[PDB]
């Protein structure tokens, strides 16, 4: 008989939407080519496709199969007007996941999300989940339609890591989750102030971030000329000022104040002052 | 980072003949113990409240209430009845990526005074568990608090993993 193909392999790439069918070529010496078919196993869903390749080829592609449907794939060895018994297998192509989820407009209580909505016509929406990374506590869940690629998560706490996921949805299935960790901002102090200036000392003052309970403030300072010479002070969250001692006369210093919650610190508030 | 292994469930009893309609309402968090390392902020912990609303489908609308960073913070979960009365899991657990397991079990209560609740979950292949001593008021008997300590220790948790939060007035009453 005409010997069928062997070693049938089916690879559905969800990012490209393409099914690649491969096989080991027939042992029969003088063949025309191969005929490959695509047939949904659920008789109420999808439709059939057919592909044809040359005798020296051992793969073919099919695009625009429906994610989440089961398909029987058959490969037939072709010899003029004659065909081998097929080799067959089933595959369920995955739902595509988002590949460019990014974060934007990060604040102390809010996180903005952006992504490119996928171009797959059976996608009917996205699921957004927000989980507190430290404890695995679910925080928030919502749904957006298939054409939306933006979302603002609100009502969060500052200085906290959140696992944020966007899952692509079809009727009756979903993609693997696109999950990323994003920390909420620790709010910086504002309005750096320098008073009581002497040869060796200076009073550093700032405005605390409102309505937050910091672990501490963290004061860093170093000479402008040699900036690898950094000293570090830990200040109580209830204090808005510190007196810096043991300084050099006629010298310009860079000073930063950073809010700190649970080891996570704010962007620095920075200013220069000359003794 | 490091975790005390979860106790086998043979070690966690279940309140017999649990009455969902009597567990209903506000419970204050008088004591709590967990398997995660506790960082001390240079601050004692403030008391929280947890409200269990019973629904027509016999599930609970659970609302945790906290006074953190000078605001009121609310968090809501849906607890659905597990295999037995007194047991609960999370409605729609397959909604949450990486969260593969979630168990709540009412260890013991008298409904009008005190409760001990055991929570277990697996998130991203890490097993976390807690025990809460709940009270109908903000304070409980020494005997009861001692009982909770004794029970927590029986689950493998050391003394210093146990906290009794300080009673406060913000958020939790209103």
């Amino acid at each position: 008989p005409l010997s069928p193909p062997t070693n049938l392999h089916l690879e559905a790439n969800p990012d490209t939407g393409v099914l690649t069918v491969s096989w080991e070529r027939s042992t029969t010496p003088d063949i025309t080519g191969y005929r490959i078919t695509t047939t949904p196993t659920n008789g109420q869903q999808g439709n059939s496709l057919e592909e044809v390749v040359h005798a020296d080829q051992s793969s073919c592609t099919f695009d625009n199969l429906s994610p989440g449907l089961e398909y029987n794939v058959s490969v037939y060895t072709v010899k003029d007007d004659k065909e081998s018994v097929p080799i067959s297998d089933t595959i369920i192509p995955e739902v595509p996941q988002l590949t460019d989820l990014s974060f934007v407009d990060i604040t102390d209580s809010s996180i903005g999300l952006r992504w490119t909505p996928l171009n797959s016509s059976t996608i009917i929406g996205y699921r957004i989940t927000v989980v507190a990374a430290g404890e695995g506590i679910p925080i928030f869940e919502d749904f957006v339609d298939s054409s939306v690629g933006y979302y603002t998560v609100t009502g969060l706490e500052p200085g906290i890591d959140y696992d944020i996921s966007v899952i692509t949805l079809i009727n009756g299935g979903e993609s693997a989750p696109t999950t990323l960790t994003q920390q909420t901002a620790v709010p910086p102090p504002t309005d750096l102030r320098f008073t009581n200036i002497g040869p060796d000392t200076m009073r550093v003052t700032w405005a605390p971030p409102p309505s937050i309970d910091l672990t501490n403030f963290l004061v860093r300072y170093s000479p402008v000329k040699n900036e690898e010479d950094v000293a570090e002070l830990s200040i109580s969250p209830s204090d808005n000022a510190v007196v810096l001692t043991n300084l050099l006369p006629g010298t310009e210093y860079v000073v930063s104040v950073s809010s700190v919650y649970e080891q996570h610190e704010s962007t620095p508030l920075r200013g220069r002052q000359k003794t | 980072s490091d975790l005390i292994p979860a106790p086998p469930l043979s070690k966690v009893p279940l309140q017999q003949n649990f009455q969902d309609n009597q567990f209903h309402g506000k419970w204050y968090v008088v004591g709590k113990a967990g398997n995660h390392d506790l960082r001390e902020d240079k601050d004692p912990r403030k008391m929280q409240a947890t409200i269990y609303e019973l629904k027509e489908d016999k599930s609970y609308n659970v609302t945790n209430v906290r006074f953190v960073h000078k605001k009121c913070n609310y968090r809501i979960w849906t607890f659905v009845p597990g295999s037995q009365p007194g047991e609960f899991t999370l409605g729609n657990i397959k909604s949450w990526p990486g969260l593969t397991s979630w168990l709540v079990r009412v260890v013991s209560t008298n409904y009008n005074q005190h409760a001990m609740v055991f929570f277990k979950r697996v998130y991203q292949n890490r097993e976390l568990f807690e025990i809460t001593l709940y009270g109908r008021t903000k304070e409980l008997t020494n005997e009861l608090k001692e009982n909770f300590i004794r029970f927590s220790k029986s689950l493998g948790l050391p003394e210093n993993h146990i906290v009794f939060p300080v009673p406060i007035d913000q958020c939790i009453d209103g």
